[PDB]
C-alpha cells in the first residue's frame, strides 16, 4: 500500500503541479509549500532516504498562518489518509502508553497502540501531530527512532513503517516570545528569541534529525485579500447546495479584510467577519424570505454608510 | 513597614505590597530627596510601564523636596522619551526640582490639591576650591541655570526674562496661583 | 430516539419563534439570546462549519444573571440534552484524565471518560463548561482541537466526534474589573480592560476559535 | 517584629503582619513624626481601600507627635477628595497637624477619647538667613497659617476670629471639653 515504482505519467502531473495546487489553496508561505514538495518528488524520483521518512518537518509560526491547512490540503490533494494525532491529550508521560500500547500483563495491552495501528493500517500518510510542544517533552522522545529508525515497535512487537509517512509537527512556542514588547529605550531586536526557544522545547538530538524548520510569516495585508477570497468561494460552494447564488463587488472585499485583518489572530477573525457580517442576515433570509429557492444574492456598500446592502431578488 | 495588599484572579490570590499593587494601575509614587538611586528607580517604573500599556497615562505623583538637579534631568527626560503622557500630581509640596517637574508634565492633565503648595530657587553652588577650579565648576552652573529656566519656560510659556524676574530670589506660589501663573493647567476636580 | 424535531429541517417555526420563547423566559439578556439564536439559525440554514461545532460562546458577566438559564431552556426548545460539566473540580494536573480517560495501562483505563462517553452516547447536545476559567490549562489546550477540528481522540481509540453540540462556557473575569473602579486620585478609563483582561487570562489561540464571547 | 495572622481565605489561608490584617478591615493606623514617606503610605492605603468599598468608610487611629505641615496636609487633601469618608479615631496625643488632620474628618463620623488630650498650636519654624529671605519666609508661613486657619474654621463651623485667638499663644483642650468646643462631634459610646 505504497506508491509504485516507475511513477506513471498521471501521477507526474501531480507532483509538478501540486505545488501550484497547494498555493492556491494556501497563499502564501511557499518556503513550506517547496520544503513539502521537494521532499515528496526525491522520494518518489528515488533519491529517498533508505531507512528514514521522506520528511521530517517542524512548522513553527504565529497563529492562523495555515501550519495545519498545507498539511490537510496536501492530503486530499495527494489522495491519502491524514493520520492527525492531536498532542494536547498527551501532556504527560503516562499517555505515552496510548501511542505504543501497554506492556504485557497491564490493562488495556489488548487495545495496541493508535499509533502503530494507524500507520500499519495506513504506510502511506501524512502524520499530523498538532500542538507538539504542548505534549510532554518525554513524548519527543518517541519520534526520535520513528524520523531515524523509521520503525516504531508496538507492544506486540510489531514495527511499523515511516519511510512513507510525512512528519509535520505545528507549534507555536515562539509566538509568545516575539509578540511579547521589550522593556527599554532602544527596542530590542526580534525573531532571534523564536529560535531560542525550539532549541530549549526540543532537545538537540530531535532537531537533528529533523529535515528541516520551516518558519511560517505573519499573513500580510495582501496575502489577506486572498484569504477573504477563499472563504467566499467555500460560502459560495455551500449556497450552491441550495441553489442560492451569492456576488460580492471587489470593494466590499477590500472592506471587510480591513474590518478583520489582524496579525496577531491570523487568517481566523476574517471567518468570523465572514459570519457576522454575511453569514447572520442571510440565515434569516435562507430560512423563510426570498433566499429560500432562487436567490441570485448581490452585496455591495455605500461609501457614505459605510455598511453593506444587501440585496435579495429570487 | 510596608504594609501588604491582596488582590484577585481566577488562580487565586497573589500577595504584594502597597506600592506594586498601585504600581500595576500606573500609579507611581516619587517621595523624599532626590537622590541617583532614587532615581534610578523612578525611571524605571516608567519603562517598565510604557512596555505593559503605552495607551494608558502615568500618574507621577510628586511630592518631594528637591535634591540634585542632575537626578532630575533622568526622570525628565524619560518622562519625555516614553509615548505615554504623564500626569504630575502635587501632594503637600513642590521644591525646586519638584515644580519642574511638575510643569514638565503633559499639558491637559497636570492637576494639583486645593491646599498643595509649590516653590522655586536658584540652586545653590557654594563651595570652597581652587582658584582655577573655581571658575570651571562656576561656568557650569550658569548653563544648568540658563537651561532650567528656558526648559520651563518652554512648558509654562512664559517668556525668558519673566522666568529671570521671578526667579532672583526664593518664590512660594499658592495652588490656584499655580495655576495663574501656568505652572499647571488647573486643580484637581472631584472624581 | 429524539424528539424527532432536529432531524425534520422543513420545521422552522421553532427557529423563528426561538427567540420569543427564550425572551420571554429570560429577561435582560436580549442581546445574548439574538446573539445565540442566530448562530443557530446559521447552522440550521446550510451555513454551519464542515468540521467544527455549530457554535462557540464564552459567556462573560456578572455570576447569576441570566447565564445557566439560557443554555437549559435551549435544550428543551431544540430537543436535546444538556451535558452540565463543573470546572470547579478539574482544576489540578490530573483532572484532565478523567475527561479523555486514562491511557493503557493505568487505573480508570475501563472508564471511557465523562466527557468523551457524554458526547458519543449524545451527539446532539449541549456542552455547559460552567467556571471554565476555573479550569487547569491543560484542559484549554484540549479545548482547541474541539473548536479547530471538533474530535477528542479517547483512550480506547474511539473518535469522539461531536459537530453538531453547541459549546457555551460560563465565566466571570470581566465582571470583576469592571465592577472595581480604578486606584489613584484621578480615575482611569475601564471601558477597555475587561476585553484586555480576558485576553491576559485565556491564550489567544482559544481566543481565535471561539465564534463571539458573549455580554452579560 | 510584628505578629502573623492567618487570614482564611478560600483557596488557602495566608499569614499577614498585624497592620494588614487590620487594613482589610478598614483600619489604618497612623502614628509617630510627621514625613512625607510616613504621609505618602499612609494615602496609599486609603487609595486601595476606596476600590474595595466606596460606600464603607475607612478607620483612622491617629496617634501623631506633630510635624512638617506639608508632610500632613498631603492627607488632608485626599482624605477630602476620596469619596468615602474617614472616621478619625483620636486615642492619643494630637499636635497642631495631628489635630488639624484630626479635625478634618467628616461630621458625623469623628471620635475622641476622653483620656487624651488634644491640643491646637500654631507651627514654629526658625529659618535663618539673610533679611530679604526671612521676608520671603515670613510671607508664605504666614500665608499657610492663615488657610490652615481658614479651612480649619470651615469643618467646625465656629467663627475664625474665634479660632485665631485660642491659637495665637500654646494651649491644650481637654478632650470632653473639645467635644463643646466643637473639633470632634462626642466621645466614644463605651
Ligand atoms: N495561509 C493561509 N492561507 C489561506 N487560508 C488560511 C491560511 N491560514 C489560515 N487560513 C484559514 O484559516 C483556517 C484555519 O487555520 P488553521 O489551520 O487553524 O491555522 P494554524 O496556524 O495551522 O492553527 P494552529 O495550529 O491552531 S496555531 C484555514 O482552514 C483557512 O480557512
Ligand atoms: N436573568 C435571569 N432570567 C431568568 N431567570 C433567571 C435569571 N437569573 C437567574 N434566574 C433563575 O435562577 C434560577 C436558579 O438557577 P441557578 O443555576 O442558581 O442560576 P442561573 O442564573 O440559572 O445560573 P448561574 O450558574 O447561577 S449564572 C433559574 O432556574 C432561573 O429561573
Ligand atoms: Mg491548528
Amino acid at each position: 500500500r505504497i506508491p509504485e515504482k516507475s511513477v506513471s505519467q498521471s501521477d507526474r502531473d501531480t507532483l509538478k503541479n501540486l505545488g501550484d495546487r497547494l498555493k492556491m489553496l494556501v497563499f502564501g508561505q511557499d518556503k513550506a509549500i517547496e520544503a513539502l514538495t521537494e521532499a515528496i518528488k526525491m522520494a518518489r524520483a528515488g533519491l529517498g532516504h533508505e531507512h528514514k521518512p521522506v520528511g521530517s518537518f517542524l512548522f513553527a509560526g504565529p497563529t492562523g498562518v495555515g501550519k495545519t491547512e498545507v498539511t490537510v490540503q496536501l492530503s486530499k490533494a495527494l489522495g491519502i489518509e491524514l493520520l492527525r494525532f492531536d498532542m494536547s491529550e498527551y501532556m504527560e508521560r503516562h499517555t505515552v502508553s496510548r501511542l505504543i500500547g501497554a506492556p504485557p500483563g497491564y490493562v488495556g495491552f489488548d487495545q495496541g497502540g493508535l499509533l502503530t495501528d494507524a500507520v500499519i493500517k495506513h504506510p502511506h500518510a501524512v502524520l499530523l501531530l498538532d500542538e507538539i510542544e504542548k505534549a510532554h517533552p518525554d513524548v519527543f522522545n518517541i519520534l526520535l527512532q520513528v524520523m531515524d529508525n523509521g520503525t516504531l515497535t508496538d507492544n506486540n512487537g510489531r514495527k511499523a513503517d515511516f519511510r512513507n509517512v510525512v512528519l509535520v509537527m505545528t507549534t507555536n512556542a515562539g509566538v509568545r516570545e516575539t509578540e511579547r514588547k521589550s522593556i527599554g529605550l532602544i527596542h530590542q531586536d526580534n525573531s532571534t528569541d523564536a529560535m531560542e526557544e525550539i532549541k530549549k522545547i526540543f532537545t538537540p538530538e530531535f532537531r537533528n534529525r529533523l529535515d528541516n524548520i520551516i518558519w511560517f510569516d505573519h499573513l500580510s495585508t495582501d496575502v489577506i485579500h486572498q484569504v477573504v477570497d477563499k472563504f467566499i468561494v467555500e460560502l459560495q460552494v455551500q449556497l450552491d447546495q441550495k441553489g442560492v447564488s451569492l456576488e460580492v463587488s471587489q470593494e466590499a472585499r477590500n472592506w471587510l479584510a480591513e474590518k478583520g485583518y489582524d496579525r496577531a489572530m491570523g487568517a481566523r477573525p476574517m471567518a468570523r467577519v465572514i459570519q457576522d457580517n454575511l453569514k447572520k442576515p442571510l440565515a434569516n433570509e435562507l430560512l423563510f424570505g426570498s433566499l429560500v429557492d432562487g436567490g441570485q444574492v448581490t452585496v455591495a456598500l455605500d461609501k457614505e454608510k459605510n455598511e453593506l446592502t444587501y440585496g435579495f431578488q429570487s | 513597614l510596608v504594609p501588604m495588599v491582596i488582590e484577585q484572579t481566577s488562580r487565586g490570590e497573589r500577595s504584594f505590597d502597597i506600592y506594586s499593587r498601585l504600581l500595576k494601575e500606573r500609579v507611581i509614587f516619587l517621595t523624599g530627596q532626590v537622590e541617583d538611586h532614587m532615581a534610578n528607580l523612578i525611571v524605571a517604573q516608567m519603562l517598565f510601564l510604557e512596555a505593559e500599556n503605552p495607551e494608558k497615562d502615568i500618574y507621577l505623583y510628586i511630592n518631594s523636596p528637591g535634591g540634585v538637579i542632575t537626578a532630575g534631568m533622568s526622570i525628565y527626560d524619560t518622562m519625555q522619551f516614553i509615548k505615554p503622557d504623564v500626569s504630575t500630581i502635587c501632594m503637600g509640596q513642590a521644591a525646586s526640582m519638584g515644580a519642574f517637574l511638575l510643569t514638565a508634565g503633559a499639558k491637559g492633565k497636570r492637576f494639583c490639591l486645593p491646599n498643595s503648595r509649590v516653590m522655586i530657587h536658584q540652586p545653590l553652588g557654594g563651595y570652597q576650591g581652587q582658584a582655577t577650579d573655581i571658575e570651571i565648576h562656576a561656568r557650569e552652573i550658569l548653563k544648568v541655570k540658563g537651561r532650567m529656566n528656558e526648559l520651563m519656560a518652554l512648558h509654562t510659556g512664559q517668556s525668558l526674562e519673566q522666568i529671570e524676574r521671578d526667579t532672583e530670589r526664593d518664590r512660594f506660589l499658592s495652588a490656584p496661583e499655580a495655576v495663574e501663573y501656568g505652572l499647571v493647567d488647573s486643580i484637581l476636580t472631584h472624581r
